RNA sequence: CAGAUACCGUCGUAGUUCCGACCAUAAACGAUGCCGACCGGCGAUGCGGCGGCGUUAUUCCCAUGACCCGCCGGGCAGCUUCCGGGAAACCAAAGUCUUUGGGUUCCGGGGGGAGUAUGGUUGCAAAGCUGAAACUUAAAGGAAUUUGGCGAAGGGCACCACC
RNA sequence: AGGUCUCGUAGACCGUGCACCAUGAGCACGAAUCCU
């Protein structure tokens, strides 16, 4: 894997993780 | 495919070097040579060095070649480089002289020389080739 | 080299430097040699000295008269210039000679049967014959060479500039070489003239070989 | 050795002070987390109850089984 | 070489170039002692007298060694003053 | 087992008209025959083997090996050399090793720590060798220290004769051949460093071919 | 002019591993291999295998 | 820009030392170059040295002989007492039989001999062995 | 490691160079990097000249060329055999290939 | 194509273009920080100046535009090198380095975890900067020589290959 | 007035993509010195 995509997948989840974070104050 | 091997060439080059005199561009002659001077242990190497020396006969015969080192043929290269001519073509009654060659000739040791002859100096240094 | 007044050119020596155009040399220059050379006049050929030339043949004839074993000088000419000139001065002076492909092991290789080391080494042009110079470096050899004003100047000692293009130039400095070896040696005298012929040490191509061999007798 | 002046001293201090900040033995030797992680607690031995028998099995060049307590 | 008694330590010493004035080393092949001859004075022929010059290998694979040899040779008394 | 001279140098050393092997390092002969050195050097000259290395080439089929030895010579008031030869088989290897180590060896120098009194035990000054990337220094010490090194510099220099030494290394000092090669070179500049004893200019004597040229050529063709 | 001697067996160790000692000429090749080569095979009979000898 | 003139000069005399030049151009003429030239010639490890002077800062043109191995500057200017001197003669000079430290005193400038003779210390200059 | 003594163009101090496109393919590549063809050509060639010459209404009427400019890029130059690779030492040599026809 | 929401071909929303308000990210790479001193050559190139034969704006003159022969200072670069350095590829700087010190700013200590969580901070949003620990691993990496394998290329060969 | 100007004739650089083409169970490897 390059670290192009795994930086895309982790911008993924963050963003997943923000929404998370938002909904579940 | 028919080459000839270094063997039947070395064998070739030292008896046609050794012996010239007791030779000649007949294939049987040479051939009954090859039987007379060399211990051959076959037949058809035999046929490959007669016809072998034939052929290197029939270069010999039109010019020299650098295999070989035969005394007929040598001699004659320290003739014609000993010759001494009449003319040396160096103590000439002209000899053509640039400007500043004279000027060099005029702050050596001497002033003139009477076999000084002077050209005019060029119109355009035009020398080296367009390249870019 | 020059410091007594008898070791100068009379007159005649430079009528043959006139007559060889051993004046003229290269277009381009090498940085060692503006020394050596007097300006640069019209037409992109630098002109040299003679007197410097001639100190340059007085030094080279002195580190050969200064060996006492005349077989101790090995010559050496790869081009087809001037490899007769060095059989003819072999045969002068007792030289070793080498005309034409120079093996890479007689100076180095122990085994082999054309093993040479002696005390002189004695080049005719560092441009053409690199070679004999970087496998004489490994002997305690020095190099006596005869350099063109765009020669480069490496493993040198002492430097000849002379015009070693023309056959008749390289010729006449080597008979002149071979006349200094002589007169320092003494089995020619230093007044009279010894002179043979020039003609002996000239190389020409074979068209005019057989142009003077249908011309002449 | 960078910085050559006769009165440039303070600079070195902290530069090789935050260059020691970034190792690693001198990073564990410093630091709370790392002494705090040790289940001794800094020290050279320490007393425990066994309750139950784990058999772990070793590493793939060599295959074996190794027996072990959990304390 | 010398101690507090007076003998030499040293069991040869090494040469130095006359041009150079650097030591050379014992695996420098490069280095060589070249020789030149001496005239007579009214004659104009070798009588047996040696001027011996040494250079190193390093100006030798410069190729700069020449004019060290010319002006050894010149302070010598050997190449005219004029030249 | 005689012995017949290729080179006219060998020649003229078994014409004995050589005393020692002091001029043949004045005027910087090349040595070619290891037999000179072994006429020269006879029971003060003994050695003992660095390491045995495997190295291994492959082809088309399997691997190929070829083995190589490091032998360190040296008489023990003076010369060492180091000689590295390869082969397949191990008793050729260690043949030509120790004679390729008899064809190349130096001589060395050695100086006093402070005072001068008696013989020396030290190196005159500090001299670094490099080669690849390994860094020897050798640092003059006081009498009666002893060498102190690495173990294999330290048996290096135990052939030397020096007694006492301070060493300093840098880098990988496990590769053996290039470490023993960089400590080689830190012996062998021992005389390419100027120090104040030798400031007078040098007598010029005669080369020995040039003394015996003549001996030499009514001797052989 | 020439001569080999070729080993293999058992040697040192548990892997079979043959040595050969070359020095001069030897001709494989042709009929001068018949006149001018011979050969002999023999059988040693060592404590932990069998071990052979070639020599031409 | 030109800070430190000592070094300078040390380093382009250096450079010709070891590239093999005989006479050597030295940009500026401050007077600590000279100084350090006349404990070199004292020394006797250089020959004779010429100034050129002018209405700024002139040249200076040395005669070099094979002599010379590494002259070196120390920077910034340390101070170096009597009782720390020989540390430095320790990790700094090749050797005790030779070298020589120069060192910048009240009494002038001169090598660490003379200043262990007359016992006075002070900052360093540079050395040369 | 490094390949070349530049990088396969002639960007030397400026940074930027405007990207043309390919003309067996579309992809864009920068001018100093495309390897650039301009060879000269003629209409008919040397079969059909002669058809040209007698079967024309003038006589000694010389033919037009062909003058096309074509840039391309490295993958489609070394596919179509316009550049071949050589070897690491014989690398460094800039002239053109010699022209005996 | 077995599968093709991919390679290919036809349409095609935002965007690609200008104005204005924003974020401050790249293989933003000469993967080589800034100033200053020193140590070899050669041949061209761009600017400004200097000297000199001749040709041309048609035949005499002046300096000019265009040249040719050379020089100066700055700049992009090129070829060879036993100056020197490095692990080597290579570098006229990546040199002047155990013989280690010209002045100065930032920055890295095996490989992952991880540029991750949390804390601070700026933004409309996307996100940018600062930035760990626990735990696991004896390797992860750089240069280069030799057989290997190329749906890489050049010369040939084989009725155990083809026509 | 003569009535085929002379000297040898690479005189081939016509062309560009090219169908679909995936995977391989681990056990099975050893490093050296000289004479009597
Ligand atoms: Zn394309």
């Amino acid at each position: 894997m390059r670290a192009k995509w795994r930086k895309k997948r982790m911008r993924r989840l963050k963003r997943k993780r923000r929404k998370m974070r938002q909904r579940s104050k | 495919g028919r080459v000839r091997t270094k063997t039947v060439k070395k064998a070739a080059r030292v008896i046609i070097e050794k012996y010239y005199t007791r030779l000649g561009n007949d294939f049987h002659t040479n051939k009954r040579v090859c039987e007379e001077i060399a211990i051959i242990p076959s037949k058809k190497l035999r046929n490959k060095i007669a016809g072998y020396v034939t052929h290197l006969m029939k270069r010999i015969q039109r010019g020299p070649v650098r295999g070989i080192s035969i005394k007929l043929q040598e001699e004659e290269r320290e003739r014609r480089d000993n010759y001494v001519p009449e003319v040396s073509a160096l103590d000439q009654e002209i000899i053509e002289v640039d400007p500043d060659t004279k000027e060099m000739l005029k702050l050596l040791d001497f002033g003139s020389l009477s076999n000084l002859q002077v050209t005019q100096p060029t119109v355009g240094m035009n020398f080296k080739t367009p390249r870019g | 080299s020059g410091a007594l007044d008898v070791l100068q050119m009379k007159e005649e020596d430079v009528l043959k430097f006139l007559a060889a155009g051993t004046h003229l040399g290269g277009t381009n220059l090498d940085f060692q040699m503006e020394q050596y050379i007097y300006k640069r006049k019209s037409d992109g050929i630098y002109i040299i000295n003679l007197k410097r030339t001639w100190e340059k043949l007085l030094l080279a004839a002195r580190a050969i008269v200064a060996i006492e074993n005349p077989a101790d000088v090995s010559v050496i000419s790869s081009r087809n210039t001037g490899q007769r000139a060095v059989l003819k001065f072999a045969a002068a002076t007792g030289a070793t000679p080498i005309a034409g492909r120079f093996t890479p092991g007689t100076f180095t290789n122990q085994i082999q049967t054309a093993f040479r080391e002696p005390r002189l080494l004695v080049v005719t042009d560092p441009r053409a014959d690199h070679q004999p110079l970087t496998e004489a470096s490994y002997v305690n050899l020095p190099t006596i060479a005869l350099c063109n004003t765009d020669s480069p100047l490496r493993y040198v000692d002492i430097a000849i500039p002379c015009n070693n293009k023309g056959a008749h130039s390289v010729g006449l400095m080597w008979w002149m070489l071979a006349r200094e070896v002589l007169r320092m040696r003494g089995t020619i005298s230093r007044e009279h003239p010894w002179e043979v012929m020039p003609d002996l040490y000239f190389y020409r191509d074979p068209e005019e070989i057989e142009k003077e061999e249908q011309a002449a007798a | 050795g960078k910085c050559r002046g006769l009165r440039t001293a303070r600079k070195l201090r902290s530069h090789r002070r935050d260059q020691k900040w970034h190792d690693k033995q001198y990073k564990k030797a410093h630091l709370g987390t790392a002494l705090k992680a040790n289940p001794f607690g800094g020290a050279s031995h320490a007393k425990g109850i066994v309750l139950e028998k784990v058999g772990v099995e070793a590493k793939q060049p060599n295959s074996a089984i190794r027996k072990c307590v959990r304390v | 070489m010398q101690n507090d008694a007076g003998e030499f330590v040293d069991l040869y010493v090494p040469r130095k170039c006359s041009a150079s004035n650097r030591i050379i080393g014992a695996k420098d092949h490069a280095s060589i002692q070249m020789n030149v001859a001496e005239v007579d004075k009214v004659t104009g022929r070798f009588n047996g007298q040696f001027k011996t010059y040494a250079i190193c290998g390093a100006i030798r694979r410069m190729g700069e060694s020449d004019d060290s040899i010319l002006r050894l040779a010149k302070a010598d008394g050997i190449v005219s003053k004029n030249f | 087992k005689e012995w017949l001279p290729v080179t006219k140098l060998g020649r003229l050393v078994k014409d004995m008209k050589i005393k020692s092997l002091e001029e043949i390092y004045l005027f910087s002969l090349p040595i070619k025959e290891s037999e000179i050195i072994d006429f020269f050097l006879g029971a003060s000259l003994k050695d003992e083997v660095l390491k045995i290395m495997p190295v291994q080439k492959q082809t088309r089929a399997g691997q190929r090996t070829r083995f190589k030895a490091f032998v360190a010579i040296g008489d023990y008031n003076g010369h060492v050399g180091l000689g590295v030869k390869c082969s397949k088989e191990v008793a050729t290897a260690i043949r030509g090793a120790i004679i390729l180590a008899k064809l190349s060896i130096v001589p060395v120098r050695r100086g006093y720590w402070g005072n001068k009194i008696g013989k020396p035990h030290t190196v005159p000054c500090k001299v670094t060798g490099r080669c690849g990337s390994v860094l020897v220094r050798l640092i003059p010490a006081p009498r009666g220290t002893g060498i102190v090194s690495a173990p294999v510099p330290k048996k290096l220099l135990m052939m030397a004769g020096i007694d006492d030494c301070y060493t300093s290394a840098r880098g990988c000092t496990a590769t053996l051949g290039n470490f023993a090669k960089a400590t080689f070179d830190a012996i062998s500049k021992t005389y390419s460093y100027l120090t104040p004893d030798l400031w007078k200019e040098t007598v010029f004597t005669k080369s020995p071919y040039q003394e015996f040229t003549d001996h030499l050529v009514k001797t052989h063709t | 002019k020439g001569c080999e001697v070729v080993v293999s067996g058992k040697l040192r160790g548990q892997r079979a591993k043959s040595m050969k000692f070359v020095d001069g000429l030897m001709i494989h090749s042709g009929d001068p291999v018949n006149y001018y080569v011979d050969t002999a095979v023999r059988h040693v009979l060592l404590r932990q295998g069998v071990l052979g000898i070639k020599v031409k | 820009v030109r800070m430190n003139v000592l070094a300078d000069a040390l380093k382009s005399i250096n450079n010709a030392e070891k590239r093999g030049k005989r006479q050597v151009l030295i940009r500026p003429c401050s007077k600590v170059i000279v100084r350090f030239l006349t404990v070199m010639m004292k020394h006797g490890y250089i020959g004779e040295f010429e100034i050129i002077d002018d209405h700024r800062a002139g040249k200076i043109v040395v005669n070099l002989t094979g002599r010379l191995n590494k002259c070196g500057v120390i920077s910034p200017r340390f101070d170096v007492q009597l009782k720390d001197l020989e540390k430095w003669q320790n990790n700094l000079l090749p050797s005790r039989q030779f070298g020589f430290i120069v060192l910048t005193t009240s009494a002038g400038i001169m090598d660490h001999e003379e200043a262990r003779r007359k016992h006075t210390g002070g900052k360093i200059l540079g050395f040369f062995f | 490691t490094k390949k070349r003594r530049n990088n396969g163009r002639a960007k030397k101090g400026r940074g930027h160079v405007q990207p043309i496109r390919c003309t067996n393919c579309a992809r864009c590549v920068p001018k100093d990097k495309a390897i650039k063809k301009f060879v000269i050509r003629n209409i008919v060639e040397a079969a059909a000249v002669r058809d040209i010459s007698e079967a024309s209404v003038f006589d000694a009427y010389v033919l037009p060329k062909l003058y096309v400019k074509l840039h391309y890029c490295v993958s489609c130059a070394i596919h179509s055999k316009v550049v071949r690779n050589r070897s690491r030492e014989a690398r460094k040599d800039r002239t053109p290939p010699p022209r005996f026809r």
